[PDB]
């Protein structure tokens, strides 16, 4: 399967698709979501009635942001994958001011959402999403593609309670080590705050964090203060609830391992350390992928998303940052 | 509890990227 995968990946990695649609095919319904340089947007595609969710980047913001190659890797990865894990990109294009992107509709919202409202998730509820993670990475990293962004905000829940990982805004092909400092506070692996060259095991220690935040209700480290938090990652000390079970705290012991040599997802085996974990055990990994396990949660309608304040679309008469934004 | 101590917190929301 991975070997296929590749295959396919590298030709639309090496021809990427540009220029697939135009603002004007699309109605503007109303706001999912904002960030630094954007926001995204539910659409209507006229032409068909389907719904999207339309990624609007001000290529100005992201050129004072210093993020052009960010932005570039995250488009040529994002239109160049396929895995049942990820939100698929339908188009994208540009204008004199903005970049979009129009992906598929996830209206279960997000993860977080459903997690915070409930407080935390039972081990088999935490299983099943987190079975999904290690199956997505597997297909990643197969890909040398580094992930750097997993948190419940960015995993969105399907009409069949399934994920869809989004946001590739830190997405990047490395053989090698890389040096970004780049991700979220709670998330970070070691490595990355003390300024070392890593590599895709900050993934593994990501997948660690979520599924204890997705068991627990909260992170396993936490402060008002970024600061704090690094703090508290670099000591790596971890403290369960007393309702872990011991295969969870033994999983977790070994993805939140500050050590490279002894990290989970890191060693000979790879990907199989995880995978036959003893928490693992009632996993069917076949079953996750071909999507036929019964989902312990079942989420145009926008209710499973937050509201946010609208702002009409300005499309500049002159093109902005032309040269920057070529390829895209 | 850790539960209450993080409900308190200002690291309840959505969280931004560094
Ligand atoms: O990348 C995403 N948002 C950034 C924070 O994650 C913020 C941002 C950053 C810059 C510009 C705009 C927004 C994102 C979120 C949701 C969906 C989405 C897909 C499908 N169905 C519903 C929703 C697509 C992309």
């Amino acid at each position: 399967f991975l070997a296929k995968a590749k295959e396919d990946f590298l030709k639309k990695w090496e021809n990427p698709a540009q220029n697939t649609a135009h603002l004007d095919q699309f109605e503007r319904i109303k706001t999912l979501g904002t960030g630094s340089f954007g926001r995204v947007m539910l659409v209507k595609h006229m032409e068909t009635g389907n719904h999207y969710a339309m990624k609007i980047l001000d290529k100005q913001k992201v050129v004072k942001l210093k993020q052009i190659e960010h932005t570039l890797n995250e488009k040529r990865i994002l239109q160049a994958v396929n895995f049942p894990f990820l939100v698929k990109l339908e188009f994208s294009f540009k204008d004199n001011s903005n970049l979009y992107m129009v992906m598929e509709y996830v209206p279960g919202g997000e993860m977080f959402s459903h997690l915070r409202r409930i407080g935390r998730f039972s081990e088999p509820h935490a299983r099943f999403y987190a079975a999904q993670i290690v199956l997505t990475f597997e297909y990643l990293h197969s890909l040398d593609l580094i992930y750097r962004d997993l948190k419940p905000e960015n995993l969105l829940i399907d009409q069949q309670g399934y994920i869809q990982v989004t946001d590739f805004g830190f997405a990047k092909r490395v053989k090698g080590r890389t040096w970004t400092l780049c991700g979220t506070p709670e998330y970070l692996a070691p490595e990355i705050i003390l300024s070392k060259g890593y590599n895709k095991a900050v993934d593994w220690w990501a997948l660690g964090v979520l599924i204890y935040e997705m068991a627990a209700g909260y992170p396993p480290f936490f402060a008002d203060q970024p600061i704090q938090i690094y703090e508290k990652i670099v000591s790596g000390k971890v403290r369960f609830p007393s309702h872990f079970s011991s295969d969870l705290k033994d999983l977790l012991r070994n993805l939140l391992q500050v050590d490279l040599t002894k990290r989970f997802g890191n060693l000979k085996n790879g990907v199989n350390d995880i995978k036959n974990h003893k928490w693992f055990a009632t996993t069917d990994w076949i079953a996750i992928y071909q999507r036929k396990v019964e989902a312990p949660f079942i989420p145009g309608d926008t209710s499973n998303f937050d509201d946010y304040e609208e702002e009409e679309i300005r499309v500049s008469i002159n093109e902005k940052c032309g040269k920057e934004f070529s390829e895209f | 509890t850790t539960y209450a101590d993080f409900i308190a917190s200002g690291r309840t929301g959505r969280r931004n990227a560094i």
